[PDB]
């Protein structure tokens, strides 16, 4: 996250509204995906904060 | 190539030398428009001049410091310096900062050079030889908490490790972000109220971390560390005009207060000599 | 008959004509021009409003006086509340323009004065307070008002100092910036038209002004006996190929 | 409060009219990206630049 | 010879030779010639 | 597998997918285009924001319930107020504009209704007053609210009566002007693409609407068993082949 | 090579943005397939991403 | 120039160049074309 560099925000809201037919209740769900263009680029590796560790691991 | 052509008498209508400055031009009037001149060549190409030549040497750009000692009960190797860190930037030294900022936009590759020596301030026995580690942490990687972290496995991120005594060198291409980097920004990161002013806020380009790989022997030993930077491959573009006044922060503009006229007054008259 | 003297600048549906003009300037000798695919980023298309937004705004005028230290004004801050130019300004994500600036003053052959007018890219400002304070928002964004350099230092305000171009550089070398005299004896408008120059393809419009016009009086006023003991000067600016992209929902904008 | 099957799915609610189904900024390497591949790949490197491909599948 | 495969890791890159003052020198948009008046 | 029934319409920065369509008109069979030198008037290059002013509104929703009687909008008056869309139309002395509308109204296929969608060129309102009375520009000009037919009568408003079409016609006959109907049946969306229609080539956007869009509830909606007993209808309308000229200050308008 | 090309208005009963998930593909949905774009080109080739650099150092 | 005999001792190996996604996103048996419906 940097601020210079941000991209946005994406939001969804009803058009019209959902409508449930007949002997039918309650909430429906969406499903939702992300994945890149082929436009894409990333540059410049380094390290993940997504993991760590304190003490090596062994068998 | 010649330097003067020979020029003789001239009782002419064709004035090269009246002009009128007001129109931003420079006319580029010689000595033969206005005296009597003999030919000369120039013998000299103005190669020690390129802006290739003129950022191309290694500048002191930073020298920090980090120990060795037994980490034993140290509640912040960091503020231990159990290993320090930089912020990597290249106007927290000035002779090269004035250099840079003749121009506006710079690109070029990076070549470092890095000399790290040792000092053992308490008189002292056998010193072995310590191996530093310098770690590029990119902005968005974890960063070192304690002198042996598993940060510092470093498996993506790109590490040297030297001996104290010599020098490390390895070179960078251009990591900016965009076309060029900004030696200056009349901008903000966002139209917020409060954020900063400057280029601080573009100079991003994340920290490197140093540390002795050595466990502690019984004496301490001090190692300082001076990073060295040579731009290779140098674009600069749009000139201005050179620093007058004294620095006082990275990345900003600003001049120090009640400061001294730059200007030197003359020992005399307007007339004196 | 034509003179370098003479001029005629017709851009949308506004024209200016100046009888004294001293040729005019083209800043690095390039020309405005739109975006080359070559050079492009943002997959977007971009809007070109054309005439509606190339025209000539001209600034509320200034007084010079044998007091002035000089004014400033940046760009596209200036022109953020001109018509359809600052509508789209707020309304798109990035636009990207040049200008030609037509700065006046005119005055008869008795006065003496002379004014340096000068265009800088990227004159990022000094804080009065030294250290490493920074200059708020607000301070650098003046509006068409631009900053006077003869008010006084307020807090969070850029320094006013004239010998140091508001950022510890000296006066006399403003010429390295494309730049023009109005030397009342000679000339009574200076022009310069500014190809857009930035490090990326095309950027904000509010976060980051690319340029400040500078106009600085150098040699003192000097009106003839019993005169009014002052001019107005006036800046009129025009965008020039101007280009939008990313729009939606409007930028707010602190204060 | 903790990670659940259920931090996938976007409610809808039948009958609402005008109002917000969901909203989230972009910041790809964080917050509701992060744990994603996309998010998780991201991470591995310092820039990115591309185009992103966003999709809702109705259930 | 290059040892190594990255550009960056070349040395430095040889004098322009470019050389062209007149963006700075004379940006006007109506050409002055030496010796023809400054302002007609 | 291309079906009349689903459909993509992409203008500007904005998409719309329908995948229960009943084909589209297009008014007359003609479809927007710019304004030829040929017919040209006035002399002024005009002005082409393109994709800025030209994507898609959407308008505050409407409820339509068992009680509803059928609602108007007027173009450009609906847009008065859309992004640049709006701006330009204020600061330009004249402007011209064909449109795509797109209405939306989803049900399930219990319920059962049918709102006849049709764009009437020129819709003169008539007082409710009788006589000569005439209908105050407010009342003609309710932006992107519209005329909610089943609303009262006011004073100096036009009338609302449903099976005169507010002007002395009756309900039946304005299957003469472009239309589609939406049958909860069949249909979800009705999309009409109109072309500029006027006898001039450019008008003042502000003094005259010309089209009112209406959508009227025809088979009264019926919902199925305790089910809640209204649906939403959304309108979106995209300007399209815009063109500005005559640029100014910026129109002030009653109320 | 182009990121992206230039592409307009499009009113068509081919919609390259509804897609059925359920499919197990990731259909190759562009920019150009729901905005109006402008030529761009990449200027990238994918180098630093390839396996033998993430693996190599 | 290798200096040595065997091969594991070269240096890293270049850049595959190869890439094609479709073995990942679009395993499907019946071909999907991009516009045309997704299910007939
Ligand atoms: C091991 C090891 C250590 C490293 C460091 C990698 C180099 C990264 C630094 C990139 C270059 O940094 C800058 C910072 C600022 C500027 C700059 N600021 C403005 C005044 C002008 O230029 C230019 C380059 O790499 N491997």
């Amino acid at each position: 996250p940097d601020t210079y560099t941000s991209a946005g925000f994406l939001s969804c809201w009803y058009q019209t509204s959902l409508i449930l037919p007949p002997e039918t209740t309650g909430q429906v769900y969406l499903l939702s995906f992300i994945s890149a263009c082929p436009d894409f680029k990333l540059r410049l590796m380094k390290d993940t904060q997504t993991i760590s560790q304190t003490v090596a691991l062994t068998e | 190539t010649v330097a003067s052509i020979s020029s003789g008498p001239k009782h002419t209508q064709k004035v090269p030398i009246l002009t009128a400055n007001e129109t931003g031009a420079t006319m580029p009037v010689l000595p033969s428009d206005s005296i009597e001149t003999r030919t000369t060549y120039m013998h000299f190409n103005g190669s020690e001049t390129d802006v290739e030549c003129f950022l191309g040497r290694a500048a002191c750009v930073h020298v920090t410091e980090i120990q060795n000692k037994d980490a034993t009960g140290i509640d912040n190797h960091r503020e231990a310096k159990l290993f320090n860190d930089w912020k990597i930037n290249l106007s927290s030294l000035v002779q090269l900062r004035k250099k840079l900022e003749l121009f506006t936009y710079v690109r070029f590759d990076s070549e470092y050079t890095i000399l790290a020596t040792a000092s053992q301030p308490d008189s002292a026995n056998y010193s072995s030889n310590l191996v530093v580690q310098a770690m590029y942490v990119p902005p968005g990687a974890p960063n070192p908490k304690e002198w042996d972290d598993y940060t510092w496995q470093s498996a993506s991120n790109p590490s040297v490790f030297f001996k104290v005594g010599d020098t490390s060198r390895f070179s960078v291409p251009y990591v900016g972000l965009a076309s060029a980097y900004n030696c200056f920004y009349d901008g903000y990161s966002h139209d917020d109220a409060e954020t900063q002013y400057g280029i601080t806020v573009l100079s991003h380009m994340g920290s490197m971390a140093f540390r002795i790989v050595n466990e502690h022997d019984e004496h301490k030993t001090l190692v300082k560390i001076r990073v060295y930077h040579r731009a290779k491959h140098v674009e600069a573009w749009i000139p201005r005009a050179p620093r007058a006044l004294p620095y006082t922060s990275i990345g900003r503009t600003n001049y120090p207060k009640n400061t001294e006229p730059v200007i030197k007054k003359r020992k005399g008259d307007i007339k004196s000599y | 008959g034509y003179s370098d003297r003479v001029q005629q600048i017709t851009l949308g549906n506004s024209t200016i004509t100046t009888q004294e003009a001293a040729n005019a300037v083209v800043c690095y000798a390039e020309w405005p021009e739109y975006l080359p695919d070559v050079d492009a980023s943002d997959v977007n298309k971009t809007s070109k409003p054309d005439t509606s937004v190339c025209r000539f705004y001209t600034l509320d005028s200034k007084t010079w006086t044998t007091g002035s230290k000089g004014w400033c004004w940046k760009l596209p801050d200036a022109l953020k509340d001109m018509g359809v130019f600052g509508q789209n300004m707020f309304f798109h994500s990035l636009g990207r323009s040049g200008y030609t600036v037509h700065v006046q003053c005119n005055a008869t052959k008795f006065h003496s004065g002379c004014l340096l007018v000068v265009v800088i890219p990227e004159h990022q400002l000094a804080s009065h307070e030294g250290g490493n304070v920074s200059v708020k928002y607000t301070f650098t964004h003046p509006g068409e008002r631009g900053i006077d350099l003869s008010s006084a230092n307020e807090v969070g305000g850029p320094v006013k100092d004239v010998l140091y171009n508001m950022n510890g550089t000296l006066l006399g070398n403003l010429l390295i910036f494309p730049h023009q005299f109005i030397n009342l004896r000679t000339n009574n408008t200076a022009t310069i038209v500014i190809p857009y120059i930035n490090s990326v393809p095309i950027d904000s419009m509010t976060r980051h002004n690319n340029v400040s016009l500078m106009v600085i009086p150098i040699a003192p006023l000097t009106v003839p006996t019993g005169a009014t003991p002052s001019l107005p000067i006036t800046v009129t600016i025009a965008p020039m190929c101007t280009e939008f992209s990313g729009i939606r929902s409007k930028s707010i904008v602190p204060q | 409060t903790k990670d659940e099957v259920n931090s996938y799915l976007i409610p809808l609610n039948a009958n609402r009219q005008n109002e917000q189904v969901f909203g989230t900024n972009l910041f790809i390497g964080d917050g509701v990206f992060k744990t994603t591949l996309l998010g998780e790949i991201v991470q591995y490197y310092t820039h990115w630049s591309g185009s992103l491909r966003f999709s809702l599948m109705y259930t | 010879i290059n040892y190594y495969k990255d550009a960056a890791s070349t040395s430095s890159a040889g004098q322009s030779l470019s050389m062209d003052p007149s963006k700075f020198t004379e940006p006007v948009k109506d050409l002055m010639l030496k010796g023809a008046p400054a302002l007609n």
